[PDB]
């Protein structure tokens, strides 16, 4: 599961 | 991309 | 920002 | 994609 | 609310 | 479980 | 801010 | 304790 | 550091 | 598991 | 200033 | 290191 800084 | 794994 | 879960 | 604002 | 499911 | 920004 | 896991 | 300053 | 539990 | 600010 | 998973 | 610049 990844969380992004756009 | 710039990302965290959870 | 903002930050996404994928 | 869901996303937060930080 | 600004929030995700993790 | 959620991630807010509060 | 916060960031708040509940 | 649910958060944290950032 | 400041955590919270995940 | 933890999420922490540093 | 970051956040990391541990 | 598993993080990202917030
Ligand atoms: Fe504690
Ligand atoms: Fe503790
Ligand atoms: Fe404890």
């Amino acid at each position: 599961e990844q969380m992004c800084i756009t | 991309h710039d990302c965290v794994n959870i």
